[PDB]
C-alpha cells in the first residue's frame, strides 16, 4: 500500500557527546574530499 | 532563507549537564529543561519583547 | 549581480589563495578550489581537509615539574595511559614532553587540573 | 539554536567541520585565545576571573536586553513596515479611483 | 556610500495650479502618500 | 535576503569557529558567538 503521508520534521540525528573536563579527541586519520559550489 | 541561516549544520546536539564549565555560567543563554520548551532565558526575553 | 560579486569574491578568496573563514569555501578546513566554467555561472571544486577516525584522550592544562608549570608551545598534552605527549590539535602525532616544545610561565599552584610528569631536557644527557 | 550552543560549548569549533571533537572548555577559551594573540596562559593563570567576567558580562546583556526600550526597532521595523503595507492596500481598495 | 537626498510634492508634481486639487487628492494621493514614504526611507537610507 | 546573507555568514564564521575580521564578530578581539533566536531574526551574543 503506497500513498501520500504527512510527517512532522527531521530536525536530525541525535548526536550524544560527552563534555567532561579530561578528555579531548584528536583525529587518528583524515579524509580528503572536494565539494562543487554552483554560483550564477 | 531561515532554512539556510539556521540550519547550517544538521546534527542535533543534546545539552551538556550544566557541571563545571571551567567556572564559565551557560544558564543564560542555555535552554533550562524547566519548561518543555528549548527556549532559554535571554530567548524568552526577546520572544516577549 | 549579488550573486556575481559573491562568486567573484569566491574566486579571490579560495582559488587565489587559501581561505581560513569556515564554511566559505568549503564544508571543511579549506585547501584549495579549482574554478569551473559554466552556463552563465561557474561551479567551484573546493577540495577541503575533513578528519576522521577520531580517538579519546585525557588532557590536563599543564605539567608541573621542579616546582614550575609547564605549558605546551604548540599542541595538547594527552595521555592514555601513564606516559604523556604532546602532539597537534588537528592530528593524532604523539611527541615526548621537551622542553623544546613547552613553555613555561608561573609555578604549578596557580593553575587547577594540573598533573604532574616528568618533563625532559634534550641538553643533560649529552652533558 | 540549542544544538549551535550545545556543540560550540562542547565541542568547540570542530563541529563545523568534522565530526565534533570533544574539549574540556577552559582549553578551548584559552585555545581562542591562542587566536588573537595572546598566549594561553594568561587564561590558565586567570580563569576565575575570566569566569568571573564572562558570567557578569551575560547578566549586563541580559539587564539591558530586559529594559523594555530594546534596541529591537530593527526586527520591529519589519514586521511594522509589512502590517503597514497590508493595511496600506486596504484602505487603497477603500478608494473609487 | 551615499546617493543624494530627493523628495517630491504631491501637489506641485501632478496638481501643479489645478482647481479641483482635491478631486484630484481624494481619488489618487493615496499612492504619491505611499510614494513619499518610499522617499523619505530612501533619505533616511542615505543618511544610515 | 541581504540580512538573511548577512546573518547566515556570521552563524558561519562567528558561531562555528572564529573571526580573525577586526569588527566583524563584535566590537574587539572575538573569541566566540552565542546565536539566539527571534521573532523573524537572530540574535548574536559577540563575546570579545
Ligand atoms: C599509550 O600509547 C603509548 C604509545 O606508544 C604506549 O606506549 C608504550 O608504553 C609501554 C609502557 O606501558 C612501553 O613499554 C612501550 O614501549 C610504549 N610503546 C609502545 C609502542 O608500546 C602506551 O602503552 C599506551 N598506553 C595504553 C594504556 O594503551
Ligand atoms: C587513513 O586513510 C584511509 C581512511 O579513509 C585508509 O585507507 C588508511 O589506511 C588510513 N590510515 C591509517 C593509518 O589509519
Ligand atoms: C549558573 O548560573 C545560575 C544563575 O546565576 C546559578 O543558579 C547556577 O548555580 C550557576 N551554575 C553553577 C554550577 O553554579
Ligand atoms: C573535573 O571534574 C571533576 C569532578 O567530577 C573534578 O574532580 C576534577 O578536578 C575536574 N578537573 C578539572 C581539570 O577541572
Ligand atoms: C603535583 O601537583 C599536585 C597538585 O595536585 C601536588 O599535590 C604535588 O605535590 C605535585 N608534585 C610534586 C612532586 O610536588
Amino acid at each position: 500500500s503506497q500513498s501520500i503521508i504527512a510527517y512532522t520534521m527531521s530536525l536530525g540525528a541525535e548526536n550524544s557527546v560527552a563534555y567532561s573536563n579530561n578528555s579531548i579527541a584528536i583525529p587518528t586519520n583524515f579524509t580528503i574530499s572536494v565539494t562543487t559550489e554552483i554560483l550564477p | 532563507n531561515t532554512q539556510e541561516v539556521f540550519a547550517q549544520v544538521k546534527q542535533i546536539y543534546k545539552t551538556p549537564p550544566i557541571k563545571d564549565f571551567g567556572g564559565f555560567n551557560f544558564s543564560q543563554i542555555l535552554p533550562d529543561p524547566s519548561k518543555p520548551s528549548k527556549r532559554s532565558p535571554i530567548e524568552d526575553l526577546l520572544f516577549n519583547k | 549581480r549579488a550573486s556575481a560579486n559573491l562568486a567573484a569574491t569566491k574566486m579571490s578568496e579560495c582559488v587565489l589563495g587559501q581561505s581560513k573563514r569556515v564554511d566559505f569555501c568549503g564544508k571543511g578546513y579549506h585547501l584549495m578550489s579549482f574554478p569551473q566554467s559554466a552556463p552563465h555561472g561557474v561551479v567551484f571544486l573546493h577540495v577541503t581537509y575533513v578528519p576522521a577516525q577520531e580517538k579519546n584522550f585525557t588532557t590536563a592544562p599543564a605539567i608541573c615539574h621542579d616546582g614550575k608549570a609547564h605549558f605546551p608551545r604548540e599542541g595538547v598534552f594527552v595521555s592514555n595511559g601513564t606516559h604523556w605527549f604532546v602532539t597537534q590539535r588537528n592530528f593524532y602525532e604523539p611527541q615526548i614532553i621537551t622542553t623544546d616544545n613547552t613553555f613555561v610561565s608561573g609555578n604549578c599552584d596557580v593553575v587547577i587540573g594540573i598533573v604532574n610528569n616528568t618533563v625532559y631536557d634534550p641538553l643533560q644527557p649529552e652533558l | 539554536t540549542s544544538a549551535l550552543l550545545a556543540g560550540t560549548i562542547t565541542s568547540g569549533w570542530t563541529f563545523g567541520a568534522g565530526p565534533a571533537l570533544q574539549i574540556p572548555f577552559p582549553m578551548q577559551m584559552a585555545y581562542r585565545f591562542n587566536g588573537i594573540g595572546v598566549t594561553q596562559n594568561v587564561l590558565y593563570e586567570n580563569q576565575k576571573l575570566i569566569a568571573n567576567q564572562f558570567n557578569s558580562a551575560i547578566g549586563k546583556i541580559q539587564d539591558s536586553l530586559s529594559s523594555t526600550p530594546s534596541a529591537l526597532g530593527k526586527l520591529q521595523d519589519v514586521v511594522n513596515q509589512n502590517a503597514q503595507a497590508l493595511n496600506t492596500l486596504v484602505k487603497q481598495l477603500s478608494s473609487n479611483f | 556610500v551615499s546617493m543624494t537626498k530627493t523628495s517630491v510634492d504631491c501637489t506641485m508634481y501632478i496638481c501643479g495650479d489645478s482647481t479641483e486639487c482635491s478631486n484630484l487628492l481624494l481619488q489618487y494621493g493615496s499612492f504619491c502618500t505611499q510614494l513619499n514614504r518610499a522617499l523619505t526611507g530612501i533619505a533616511v537610507e542615505q543618511d544610515k
